[PDB]
């Protein structure tokens, strides 16, 4: 089935690979070569996870967990029953994700729109790769990556965090949080603005984008504008994720001590390092 | 206890919310149709929402959604397979017929108005006080297409008064007539403006406007759709 | 080549815009400030005017008082010495009164009183600002969406330093005014309660915080992707759908099987964000009052 205005857009062309071979739809889903690739990497990946469930001796969703090779195996291969499966599922995950991005690229071409969406998705892929590929390699062992399990992956977060004391003190982590909080502030403000203009006081007529600028200038003395806010939202989001990846890649590599201690540098600065009183003297 | 009660209540509230949100997002494009235009058998678990009416500003009227959906224009396309789910090939010239990435929507043939009722977009030469305040001024630069041939020169910039933003460049072709080009599809450079979406021989095909001082919502779609369509359709002429 | 529309190529300027009048009392609207060419590259270059009525002045004054009250305390701790102030800036802290004082207002100035004074100012500063977001919308005749969504943020804040410390019986349960100390308080809060990782509301709150970044990345990128067809003019696309709105919906339907409408997407938005602090507030509120150990609770669900 198609939306009332969809037919005129369903023309051929825009594919990156295979020409007209996979240029078709299944319901609302577009396929394309990368649509098949995604499906392939995905199916093979779930099978390995089911096979893993048997070997683990459980079928419960909250219990299934696929752990990476133990630190001992280094950056080498491990037996399926302990790390091997994780390694292959990771390859499958990477394959699925990259195929998804390219599928989006083909959909962009056919619709004649910019490539901003796939570009934004790639930051997500980057962050994932940072945790299961880049950090582990730099630390010399797959064992530092997180396990594929609903609850088990949460243990990993806590244990990795507390290994450096209170992870709050990670400077990059502080920056990443600020963007995550601000982005939510902006998402709330944007949704509220457009809606307040489209659904005015009962009985009144639709407000204009001018009313929107005025509202924000009356409230805080400035309005970034309708184009600016979408540029801002995209930016706050990618920054939150960029700094998140950064905050973890520096951890256990260039800095492996307690994060709180890192701040001593500021306190130890010559000109004030030796002055009685306060908190640090 | 209270906690288990709260989380249980919350999950019910959430299901109701997702339901409410999906139905609200079905106010356009639905009911679903078959490729021939007749209503499709399977519409989904979500019922069409109860109509809402928008009171348009400036006495422009009213809009009620969901409502009777129709393209209000012919579509020059033909099927390429005996079963649904396959692409529909353009029967003529996709750029001229306005299909595929060259598609336009039959929006009202009136210009968008600002909060005060005046035209939102105007050529800079009619917008008293407006001037280029930063960056390279395009007025005067020749326009080059993806085939490396010059197709004309910029004779003005059409600005959005309310949001002080450049939206279109007015280009003059060899014949002395002008055409509008979307700002977001041109690269202003030190010695020229480059248009990758189109080749020189295609600039004359851009849809012309009625009045020399205003663009209507309908003409904006026809121009933007046409220039966007060049990326795919003017591709064989893109030697770079 | 390939213009991304992240930054403007050329800037245009005209007479300062004083805005729409409607029922706004123009006597309180200040004059227009300077035009920022820097800001103009990303969004609008105009600064001001700003409306500043009675409620605004009150808010703006209480806010400075709150900020200043914490300021002189930091100074007192710094031994008044500017070098120490800048050195230990992050370590200073204005703590709540000791547990012994309970909910009393009779605590020594140097051991809790100043915190109660600072909190009072913040309380007034925030609530007067909320009332302000509701009135600026009314004077222009638009819906109250911004005021209701703001209320969602006020909820978590109200719970952390007012509702919860009250139900618990002492001001000591509140958050201290200090940069490093409030981070410590957060860590301490989790541990004292059996690890917040087991609080289902904390888990939901996180899903939404992550969801908000996902959604704005999707929304923003979508709009810039269709800005070439006038996509940012969201209000008019709602009133008269253009190809921008169609292509945006179609990209999504072809990718994941379903889509939104120009107006509809802003509904997903306001809710995705608002739920972050709504669920969060409930999760914090129950901690210590009803559930004193989330791990234990999660075991028997009693
Ligand atoms: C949420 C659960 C915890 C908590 C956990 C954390 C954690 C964990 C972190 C913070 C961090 C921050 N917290 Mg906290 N925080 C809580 C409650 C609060 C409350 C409150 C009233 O309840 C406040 C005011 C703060 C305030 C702050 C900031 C100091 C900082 C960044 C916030 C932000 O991004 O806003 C975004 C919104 C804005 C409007 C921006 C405000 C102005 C910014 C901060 C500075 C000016 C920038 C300027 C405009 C542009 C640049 C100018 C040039 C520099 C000249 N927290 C509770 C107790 N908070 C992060 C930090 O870095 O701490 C040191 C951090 O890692
Ligand atoms: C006890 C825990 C520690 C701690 C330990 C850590 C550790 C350790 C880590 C973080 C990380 C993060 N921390 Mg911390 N952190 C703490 C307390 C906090 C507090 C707080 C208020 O106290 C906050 C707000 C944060 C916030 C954050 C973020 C900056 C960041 C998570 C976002 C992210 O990385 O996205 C990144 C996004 C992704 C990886 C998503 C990728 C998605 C992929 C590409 C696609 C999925 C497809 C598919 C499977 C989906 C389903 C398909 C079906 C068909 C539907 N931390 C304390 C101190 N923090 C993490 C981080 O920064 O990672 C880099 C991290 O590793
Ligand atoms: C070691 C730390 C503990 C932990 C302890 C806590 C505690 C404690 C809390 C959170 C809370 C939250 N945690 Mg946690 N959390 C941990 C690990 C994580 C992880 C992680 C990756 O594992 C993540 C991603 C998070 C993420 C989050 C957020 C979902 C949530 C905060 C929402 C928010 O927007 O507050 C930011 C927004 C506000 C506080 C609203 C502010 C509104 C007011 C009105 C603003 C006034 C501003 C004005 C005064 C001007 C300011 C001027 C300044 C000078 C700048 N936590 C571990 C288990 N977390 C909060 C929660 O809601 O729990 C359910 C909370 O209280
Ligand atoms: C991001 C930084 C840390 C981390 C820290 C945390 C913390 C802290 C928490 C979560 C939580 C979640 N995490 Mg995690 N998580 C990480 C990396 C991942 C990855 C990954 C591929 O990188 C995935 C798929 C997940 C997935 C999940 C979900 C089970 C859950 C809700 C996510 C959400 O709402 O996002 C927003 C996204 C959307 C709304 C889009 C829809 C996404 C859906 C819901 C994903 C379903 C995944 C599915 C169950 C399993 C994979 C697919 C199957 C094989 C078919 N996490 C890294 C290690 N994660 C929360 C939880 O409740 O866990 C128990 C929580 O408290
Ligand atoms: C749903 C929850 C999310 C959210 C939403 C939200 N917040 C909101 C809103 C909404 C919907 C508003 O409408 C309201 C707003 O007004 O936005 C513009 C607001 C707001 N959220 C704010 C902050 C904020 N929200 C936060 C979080 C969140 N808000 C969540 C992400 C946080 C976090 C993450 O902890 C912060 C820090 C404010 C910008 C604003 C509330 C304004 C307010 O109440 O101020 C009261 C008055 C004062 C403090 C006095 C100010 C005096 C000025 C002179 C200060 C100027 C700045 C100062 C740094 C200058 C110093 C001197 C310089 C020379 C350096
Ligand atoms: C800019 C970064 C932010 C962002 C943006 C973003 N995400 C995106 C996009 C964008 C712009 C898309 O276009 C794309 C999308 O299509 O959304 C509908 C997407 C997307 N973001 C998603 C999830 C997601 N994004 C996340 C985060 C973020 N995304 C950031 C906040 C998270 C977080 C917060 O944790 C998650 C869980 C997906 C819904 C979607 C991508 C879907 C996809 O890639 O499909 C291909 C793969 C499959 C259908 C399944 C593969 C199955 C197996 C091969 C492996 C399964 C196991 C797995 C590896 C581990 C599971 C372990 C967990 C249980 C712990
Ligand atoms: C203004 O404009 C806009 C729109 O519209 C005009 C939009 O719609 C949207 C999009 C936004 C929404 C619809 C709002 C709701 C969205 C979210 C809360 C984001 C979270 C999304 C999901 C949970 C859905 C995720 C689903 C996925 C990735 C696929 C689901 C698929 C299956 C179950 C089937 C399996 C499919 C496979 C393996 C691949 C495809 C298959 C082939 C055969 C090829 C945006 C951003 C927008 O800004
Ligand atoms: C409608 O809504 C509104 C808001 O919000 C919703 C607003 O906020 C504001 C006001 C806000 C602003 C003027 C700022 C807006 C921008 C941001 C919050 C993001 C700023 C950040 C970036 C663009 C990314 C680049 C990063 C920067 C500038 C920070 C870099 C880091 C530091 C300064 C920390 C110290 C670093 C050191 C010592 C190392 C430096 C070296 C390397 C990194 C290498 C307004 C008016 C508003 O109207
Ligand atoms: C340069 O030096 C001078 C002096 C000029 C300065 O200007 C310096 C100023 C500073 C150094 C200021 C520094 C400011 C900070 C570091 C502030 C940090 C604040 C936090 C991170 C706070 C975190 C969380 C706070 C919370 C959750 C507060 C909650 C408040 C309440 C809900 C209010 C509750 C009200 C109460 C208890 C009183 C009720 C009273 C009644 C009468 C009803
Ligand atoms: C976070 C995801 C929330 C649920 C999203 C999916 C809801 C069902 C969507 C059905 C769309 C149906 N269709 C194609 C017939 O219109
Ligand atoms: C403390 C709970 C706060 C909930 C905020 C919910 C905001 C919803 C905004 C849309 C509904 C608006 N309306 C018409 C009622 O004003
Ligand atoms: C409107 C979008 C709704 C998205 C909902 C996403 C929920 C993710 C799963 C959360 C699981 C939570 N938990 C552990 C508290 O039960
Ligand atoms: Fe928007």
């Amino acid at each position: 089935a198609l939306l009332s205005f969809e037919r005129k857009y369903r023309v051929p062309g825009g594919t990156l690979v295979g020409g007209n071979l996979f240029d078709f739809w299944v319901g609302p889903f577009y396929v394309g070569f990368f649509g098949v690739a995604t499906f392939f990497f995905a199916a093979l990946g779930i099978i390995l996870i089911a096979w893993s469930a048997v070997l683990q001796g459980t079928w419960n969703p909250q219990l299934i967990s696929v752990y990476p090779p133990a630190l001992e195996y280094g950056l080498g291969g491990a037996p399926l029953a302990k790390g091997g499966l994780w390694q292959i599922i990771t390859i499958c995950a990477t394959g699925a994700f990259v195929s998804w991005a390219l599928r989006e690229v083909e959909i962009c071409r056919k619709l004649g729109i910019g490539y901003h969406i796939p570009f934004a998705f790639a930051f997500a892929i980057l962050a994932y790769l940072t945790l299961v590929l880049f950090r582990p390699v730099m630390m010399g062992a797959w064992g530092y990556a997180f396990p594929y399990g609903i609850w088990t992956h949460l243990d990993w977060v806590s244990n990795t965090g507390y290994t450096y004391g209170n992870f709050h003190y990670n400077p990059a982590h502080m920056i990443a949080i600020s963007f995550f909080f601000t982005n939510a502030l902006a998402l709330a403000l944007h949704g509220a603005l457009v809606l307040s203009a489209a659904n005015p006081e009962k009985g009144k007529e639709m407000r204009t984008p001018d009313h929107e600028d005025t509202f924000f200038r009356d409230l805080v003395g400035y309005s970034i504008g309708t184009l600016g806010i979408h540029r801002l939202g995209l930016l706050l989001s990618l920054s939150a994720v960029f700094f998140s990846a950064l905050c973890m890649i520096i951890t256990g590599t260039i800095w492996f001590d307690q994060w709180v201690d890192w701040w001593q540098w500021w306190v130890k600065l010559p000109w004030w390092a030796n002055i009685p009183g306060g908190i640090n003297g | 206890d209270l906690a288990s009660l709260a989380i249980y209540s919350f999950w019910i509230f959430l299901a109701g919310l997702i339901y409410y949100l999906q139905t609200e997002n079905m106010r356009e494009g639905y009911p679903l149709e078959n490729e021939d235009g007749t209503p499709a058998a399977n519409q989904g678990p979500f019922p069409l929402p109860k109509p809402k009416t928008f009171i348009l500003p400036h006495g422009r009227g009213t809009l009620t959604v969901p409502g009777p959906e129709s393209e209000d224009r012919p579509i020059a396309l033909a099927r390429t397979a005996v079963s649904e789910g396959f692409p529909h090939a353009p029967t003529g010239d996709p750029m001229k017929d306005g299909v595929g990435p060259a598609s336009w929507v039959a929006r009202r043939d009136l210009p968008e108005l600002d909060g005060h009722g005046h035209n939102k977009i105007k050529p800079m030469k009619a917008a008293a006080g407006f001037h280029v305040s930063a960056g390279k001024n395009p007025i005067g630069l020749p326009v080059r297409g993806c085939d490396l041939e010059i197709a004309g020169k910029v004779v003005d910039i059409w600005v959005d008064i309310p949001e002080q933003m450049a939206r279109f460049l007015e280009v003059e072709l060899k014949d002395g007539s002008t055409r509008l080009l979307p700002m977001q599809m041109v690269k202003v450079q030190s010695n020229r403006v480059h248009v990758n979406a189109l080749s020189s021989d295609l600039f004359a095909g851009i849809p012309t406007i009625k009045s020399p001082t205003e663009v209507t919502l309908l003409e904006e779609d026809k121009i933007c759709g046409y220039v966007a369509g060049g990326l795919m359709y003017a591709a064989p002429k893109r030697k770079s | 080549a390939e213009y991304q529309n992240i930054f403007s190529q050329v800037q245009v300027r005209g007479p300062a815009d004083l805005g729409m009048t409607e029922d706004v009392n123009l006597a309180n609207r200040s004059g227009v400030g300077p035009f920022s060419t820097l800001l103009g590259w990303f969004g609008n270059a105009q600064l001001g005017p700003i409306y500043l009525g009675s409620l605004g002045v009150l808010s703006l004054f209480s806010g400075l008082m709150w900020f200043f009250t914490i300021g002189i305390w930091f100074w007192y701790q710094a031994g008044w010495n500017p070098a120490v102030f800048l050195r230990d800036l992050f370590f200073f802290s204005l703590e709540p009164p000791a547990p012994e004082y309970g909910l009393s207002f009779a605590a020594p100035l140097k051991e809790g009183g100043l915190w109660l004074i600072a909190s009072f100012f913040m309380f007034v500063a925030v609530w007067s600002w909320w009332g302000r977001t509701y009135l600026r919308a009314q004077a222009l005749g638009m819906g109250k969406h911004t005021a209701w969504a703001f209320l969602s943020a006020i909820w978590l804040w109200m719970v952390l330093g007012f509702i919860r410390p009250i139900l618990m019986g002492s001001w000591s349960e509140a958050v201290p005014f200090g940069i490093f100390s409030h981070l410590d308080w957060t860590n301490n809060f989790s541990l004292v309660h059996g690890n917040l990782r087991y609080n289902p509301f904390h888990g939901l709150s996180i899903a939404f915080l992550y969801g908000s970044a996902l959604l704005f990345a999707m929304h923003g990128a979508t709009i810039l992707a269709v800005s070439r067809f006038g996509g940012e003019r969201e209000l008019e696309q709602i009133a008269d759908r253009g190809t921008a709105a169609e292509r945006a919906a179609l990209f999504w339907r072809w990718t994941m099987g379903f889509n939104a409408t120009m107006e509809g997407i802003h509904r997903w938005a306001i809710w995705m964000a608002v739920l972050v602090t709504l669920t969060g507030g409930i999760g914090i509120l129950l901690s210590g009052t009803v559930v004193d150990n989330w791990y234990v609770w999660g075991q028997n669900h009693g």
